[PDB]
């Protein structure tokens, strides 16, 4: 089946100032395909994890947010773009996902924080964490 | 290789 693709950059400021404890979210902005399809979506993180058996983790999903119909199929892909402007540690779903309003897909283990708060690891140049967020709607 | 999951 045929998609409509998009994509939202999201940019978190003074990542290594997030007090975010275990369980605790942050939302992005909401997006859109543009297409008119009364989709609404963002994105959410949780800097230290989700729970207990991801706390060492930043935890990522896709969230729709509101929708007209009953549900929605969705493809999607995050990834980090590096200091060099490059992306990076993607990881992507290997088929499309149900979602309804409300219903969120992603991946609870995204990242390490051991590794991701190492700046000399480049993902968080000038202390910016910056997420790439690929979405294919399955018409 | 992960596998992608819900919050709920």
């Amino acid at each position: 089946h045929m998609v409509v693709k998009f994509s939202y950059m999201w940019t978190i400021n003074n990542f290594s100032f997030c007090r975010e404890e275990m369980g605790e979210v942050i939302k992005s902005s909401t997006f859109s395909s543009g297409a008119n399809d009364k989709l609404k979506w963002c994105l959410r993180v949780n800097p230290k994890g989700l729970d207990e058996e991801s706390k060492d983790y930043l935890s990522l999903y896709l969230l729709l947010v509101s929708c007209p119909k009953s549900e929605v199929r969705a493809k999607f892909k995050f990834s980090i773009l590096n200091a060099k402007g490059e992306e990076t540690k993607a990881m992507e779903s290997q088929r499309a996902y149900r979602f309804v309003q409300g219903k969120d897909w992603g991946f609870k283990k995204f990242i390490r924080r051991g590794f991701l708060l190492d700046e000399a690891n480049g993902l968080l140049p000038d202390d910016k964490l910056t997420l790439f967020c690929e979405v294919s709607v399955v018409q | 290789t992960p596998t992608a999951s819900s919050s709920s």
